[PDB]
């Protein structure tokens, strides 16, 4: 079919330019900003697991050392003090007072200098130009 | 120790998701059936 | 016959342009649906996987400086013509 | 029934634009700031329990 | 001599994820300059 004008009447627009080797090339904004980005998605995922299932911070008891004094431990509030018994019927006396804690739950320092590398990243390629 | 070493094994697993821990997203597939949340330890 | 040369003449310029027509989709996908490009072997399990963009901001301001500066075709007379030798075609 | 009009009346807006691969999608301000809106609300949470 | 319970604590990773997920917030959630 004759068309009436005398140019293919499609007029494109291109991001940059290019010719590398033998084949056109172009490119816009994105496609230097991905890799920072996605190393970024994956630190934030991270560390939101950690904080999701890591379990928190309680005391380590024995079963015996709180043999009675079982709802005092709950939170409940209402005892001026806490109490452990002391005495074993085979054993002289080695249940303590003292015990041992859990840790918190913590970001490792890796995943907070990769965040921070990973934001500079996309922010520093992200540009055009000057101003 | 050595028979108890196997069901030790065995029997370290992980809990589930809580249940006010949201999908992010990414999942792009539960998060269009309104499956917003994790079921939790039901 | 003349459809075998408009094919083979379509299928060289296709085969001629796939890289960047692969990462030019690539591109629009990833900055306009999602940013989690796992379509393939995904489903295996669930997982959290967040989505925190900080590249849509610069897209953004950039569509809006080159949407504060329309351009047009301005016709102007060849020098050599009359002073308003571009003025039907320009009203046109 | 004859509308006495000559175009569909029904004007839309819309809010940024977009054909990704057929299928048209449209976004506006809250859509990428959900995620993090909702883990702010978790952390709030877990730290009140 | 005895010893006492220790204080509840907001960990660590609480506070910095409550922190990233707030800017995270503050730097999507813009339209343009100004």
């Amino acid at each position: 079919q004759l068309i009436a004008g005398e140019h293919i009447p499609i007029v494109p627009v291109f991001g940059e330019w290019g010719f590398v080797e033998d084949k056109e090339v172009y490119e816009g904004v994105v496609r230097l900003t991905k890799d920072g980005q996605r190393l970024r998605n994956m630190i934030m995922s991270f560390n939101a697991d950690i904080v999701a299932r890591t379990p928190k911070k309680k005391p380590f008891f024995w079963p015996e050392q709180i043999a009675g004094f079982e709802h005092m431990y709950d939170g409940n509030d209402d005892y001026p003090y806490y109490l452990l018994n002391r005495t074993d019927e085979n054993s002289g006396d080695l249940p303590t007072q003292p015990l041992a804690y859990y840790e918190n739950p913590e970001v490792p320092q890796a995943n907070a200098y990769m965040l921070e590398a990973a934001t500079s990243a996309v922010k520093e390629v992200a540009t055009l130009g000057v101003d | 120790e050595l028979l108890y070493k196997q069901t030790a094994i065995s029997r370290a697993k992980r809990a589930p998701y809580p249940s006010r821990m949201p999908t992010g997203s990414g999942n792009s597939f539960a998060n269009l059936n309104e499956w917003h949340y994790f079921p939790g330890e039901q | 016959n003349r459809l075998e040369s408009i094919l083979s003449r379509f299928d060289a310029d296709w085969t001629a342009s796939d890289e960047a027509r692969r990462e030019a989709k690539n591109d629009l996908f990833f900055s306009r649906v999602s940013q989690w490009d796992d379509w393939l072997s995904q489903y295996t399990t669930l997982q959290y996987r967040g989505q925190f963009d900080v590249v849509r901001p610069v897209v953004r301001k950039l569509v809006s400086e080159m949407r504060q500066n329309p351009i047009d075709v301005l016709y102007r007379p060849k020098d050599g013509a009359r002073p308003d030798a571009a003025d039907v075609l320009m009203g046109m």
